């Protein structure tokens, strides 16, 4: 639930449009076991896909390291210092590719609830409402009733 | 058909006369041709515009971010126009299409920014005494746009 | 004992985490903790109508109130700017109001007008010529 | 002469058709304010939260304090937004 | 007893007037209907759910094209109280194959060969 | 405004069919066109199997008055062809 | 525009003074006015949890 | 309680009235009589149950393959 879990606005990380557009993703690192059928997928995956991604991607540092393990994993390190982990667990080589794909797309910024679908340094080009935008003026600056 | 003045015998409204049709389409041409020579001359500052993306209408500024709720097919730092804008407006004229403007006229560029996924959303049903509970966990596509530029063009 | 349960502490962690932020017991104990968790979770499905309701409701009550601003009505308003084909909604027309004072004063303006020549309509009906503002772009 | 408002507050408004009728230009500066409509710049518990309603304009019930669970629920650190 | 409900005759016999007013000619009839189910089968007999359901009505305000013959015109006979019916205008006869893909049905009833979405 | 753009012969709901909805949302910044919306692809192929079936419609009715008009014939033909003696 | 930040926030959220002449005046209406305007939704920018009332002085 | 009718309700109402006797004027003009309809739709229903019946009797089960049997031995798949 929102009132149950923390929650921010929508931004990026240092403007990342506006100049020139920065891949947030900087790390992929890539446990995986050379055993085990839990990383089957991750095996295939770093045979067939992780190359391609690589050169598709060379703002990103890819890891991959071969060591037992039950449960294969993924750690995506962002710029702006975020680490999220995602299991590759018994995934296939193209759940694991849309995986990578999605951590590669995202940003740093945690995945929680957005106040606004929007967000506007600037808001007000014409001059933001106050109560005084449409009341007219009055000779003198005279307030109601009063004598002079 | 004449009517001592009395409350009731005229309307309790201001009687309004409209300017006539050709004297006040000499005052639309006058006016547009003054708005265009501002566009022309560059007076004007920060450009906003009301676009209608995705299946709804955002306000709309060059730097601004905007989420739309599903996946672009966009890869991410990709430039993009908004095509449906339908008011452009500045500090001193605002433009406004029946229900669009035209393509000449305004210039709306986006850039994709971000793809993501919405955080965990609960859908819950439970109705009380029947043994009906139940829970799934939805996670929507988004993808966030940064608005680049507005431009507009003297084609009035 | 051959097969006993070892998860029910993550199994009750699971609704409890959910629950931290309530009063009195409902936070700390699983029975109580589960039928409110299941409650709000409930309510949280039915709340995404209601806030998509109070949203209209807000845009209307801001939208009446900078129309009224001009001497209009909303109804008058919203209804004119249909006519003149002017299809911003009310969201945007909201935001406009607060942020842009300007273009919400030309768009009730424009509204106004049309609101006036729609009545010139009805008063000499069939001679007169479409207003300026009454007339439609078609298309096809 | 006709004006579709009051062109006394918040701008001057014009409307206008373009040639082809398919959009609408509206110009609109703001009209400043007349010096003449301007003037020269001038040159215990209990009393205590009277004191402070009848200051604001309040009630008595806002300037009671709240316990440790409101004042430890209170976010310290909200997201901020522009 | 609640019973279906026998439509006299003179009730679907248009007189002069209500050619006039309705704009359609006794001579020269329209082909094709266009029903659209503008009420709810709730609360309406069963009998009613399944003339609608055969008429392929499920879904309101979504027109559907049928046939101007008595036994479809029985069918929304029975179902009149639950659609709206106006027939079908085809101001550049039915579509021809090569502009099947650009056909669209206007609010006034009438199939367009053409969709430029373009001002006139 | 549902009445009025019904009068105009607009969509009553302006969501309906029209520019606003009709027309793709976005181009490339080069001007190339954006792959066809899915919605849009689904009002088009709910269109086309609309006017498909339009057409069957009409040329089922029409094929079956010439069938019935041929019937006519031929039972008025045969009884004339009767007489011969 | 062109505010400063606090300023503009100030002014904006400012509460203005009103006053009504209840003169020969039905109270029902003159309570509909002042409502509207103690609630504050007669601003742009009116929210229930906003407080942006305003006064009103009905003589 | 007594429950008493708007004008708001009758309007609704009339309108609902005045949608049912279009409806009547539409229907009062058929296109067809009933001796030229019959039989003028006869081979598309036919063709129509035709297609019903071969999908009810088509119904069998789906192949099983070799390959879709040994492809489990991928699961013990490792590095060398």
């Amino acid at each position: 639930t929102a009132r149950g879990t923390p929650s921010r606005f929508l931004a990026s990380v240092l403007h990342n449009g506006l100049g020139r557009y920065v891949q947030q993703l900087q790390r992929l690192s890539f446990s995986v076991s050379r055993d085990g059928a839990s990383s089957r997928g991750a095996r295939e995956f770093v045979e067939r896909e992780v190359i391609d991604f690589a050169r598709r991607n060379p703002g990103v540092v890819i890891y991959v390291n071969s060591r037992p393990c039950c449960v294969p994993r993924v750690v995506a390190e962002y710029l702006n210092g975020a680490v999220r982990e995602e299991s590759i667990h018994c995934k296939s080589v193209e759940e694991i590719s849309t995986l990578v794909q999605k951590l590669a797309d995202q940003s740093g910024l945690d995945v929680i609830r957005i106040r606004k679908p929007f967000h506007t340094d600037n808001p007000s080009i014409q001059g933001q409402w106050h109560p005084f935008t449409n009341k007219p003026t009055t000779f003198r600056g005279l307030r109601p009733r009063e004598v002079q | 058909g004449y009517v001592p003045k009395t409350s009731l015998s005229s309307p309790p409204w201001p009687e309004v006369v409209l300017p006539d049709p050709v004297e006040e389409t000499r005052h639309h041409a006058e006016v547009v041709k003054k708005v265009n020579e501002m566009i022309v001359t560059g007076q004007y500052g920060r450009l906003f515009a009301v676009v209608h993306f995705a299946s709804r209408q955002w306000k709309v500024t060059s730097e601004d971010l905007i989420l739309i709720g599903n996946e672009l097919d966009l890869a991410c730092g990709e430039r993009i126009r908004l095509e449906k804008v339908l008011l452009v407006g500045a500090d001193n004229f605002t433009l406004l299409g029946k229900p669009l403007l035209g393509k000449d006229l305004v210039r709306v560029e986006a850039t994709v920014i971000e793809k993501t996924e919405s955080w965990p959303r609960i859908i819950m049903r439970f109705r009380k005494r029947k043994n009906f509970k139940k829970k799934r966990i939805v996670t929507t596509p988004q993808t966030v746009l940064r608005i680049n530029s507005i431009e507009i063009a003297p084609c009035l | 004992l051959r097969n006993r349960v070892t998860d029910r502490y993550f199994r009750i962690q699971e609704v409890l985490k959910h629950a931290r932020h309530f009063r009195g017991r409902k936070n700390r104990c699983y029975r109580l903790a589960v039928r409110t968790v299941i409650r709000a979770f409930v309510k949280c499905t039915k709340a995404r109508y209601l806030k998509k309701k109070n949203m209209r409701t807000l845009w209307i009550n801001r939208i009446t109130a900078a129309s009224q601003e001009h001497g209009l009505k909303y109804p008058a308003l919203i209804g004119n700017l249909v006519k003149c084909q002017v299809e911003l909604n009310r969201k945007v027309l909201a935001d406009l109001a607060i942020y842009e004072p300007k273009t919400f004063k030309s768009l009730a303006a424009l509204a106004s007008r049309r609101r006036h020549e729609g009545f010139a309509a009805a008063l000499g009906d069939g001679k007169e010529p479409e207003g300026i503002f009454s007339r439609v772009v078609q298309y096809h | 002469t006709y004006s579709p408002l009051p062109d006394d507050y918040n701008c001057n408004v014009e409307l206008a058709l373009t040639s082809d009728g398919r959009t609408i230009v509206c110009y609109h500066p703001s009209v400043d304010i007349p010096y003449e409509h301007t003037k020269p710049i001038p040159r215990e518990e209990g009393p205590m939260i009277e004191q402070l309603s009848k200051m604001f304009f309040t009630t008595k019930h806002r300037w009671y304090p709240h316990g440790r669970y409101h004042r430890c629920r209170k976010n310290l650190n909200p997201p901020k937004d522009r | 007893k609640f019973t279906r409900s026998r439509i006299p005759e003179k009730v679907f016999q248009a007189s002069p007037e209500d050619h006039e007013k309705y704009g359609g000619d006794p001579q020269n009839p329209h082909k094709l209907h266009i029903v659209t189910r503008i009420k709810s089968t709730r609360r309406r007999p069963y009998w009613e759910k399944d003339i609608i359901k055969m008429l392929g009505l499920e879904k309101a305000h979504t027109p559907q094209v049928h046939k101007n013959i008595p036994s479809v015109n029985a069918k929304l006979k029975v179902v009149k109280h639950l659609i709206r019916i106006k027939p079908l205008k085809l101001p550049q006869g039915l579509p021809a194959e090569e502009n099947m893909s650009n056909t669209c049905l206007k609010s006034t009833g009438e199939l367009v060969v053409q969709w430029h979405l373009k001002p006139v | 405004g549902g009445q009025w753009r019904l009068q105009q012969g607009l969509a009553a709901n302006p969501s309906g069919y029209g520019p606003l909805t009709e027309l793709p949302d976005w181009s490339y910044a080069d001007g190339r066109p954006a792959p066809p919306m899915k919605g849009q692809l689904r009002r088009k192929a709910e269109r086309e199997t609309f006017a498909r079936r339009v057409v069957l419609l009409s040329q089922e009715m029409d094929a079956g008055l010439q069938a019935w008009q041929l019937r006519q014939q031929k039972l008025q033909e045969e009884q004339r062809k009767q007489e011969n003696a | 525009s062109s505010f400063s930040r606090a300023p503009q926030q100030w002014a904006t959220f400012a509460r203005i003074w009103y006053l009504l002449d209840g003169k020969m005046q039905p109270p029902g209406k003159l309570a509909a006015m002042a409502s509207i305007r103690l609630q504050g939704l007669h601003k742009p920018v009116y929210h229930a949890l906003s407080d942006c009332g305003d006064h009103v002085v009905i003589m | 309680r007594p429950r008493f009718v708007s004008l708001r309700a009758k309007q609704n109402m009339i309108r609902r009235l005045e949608i049912e006797a279009e409806n009547h004027y539409w229907l009062s003009m058929p296109y067809m009589t009933r001796e030229q309809e019959r039989g003028h739709a006869a081979v598309r229903r036919r063709e129509a149950f035709e297609a019903i019946k071969a999908a009810a009797t088509s119904k069998f089960p789906p192949h099983r393959f070799i390959a879709d049997q040994l492809d489990h031995l991928n699961v013990t798949k490792k590095w060398s």
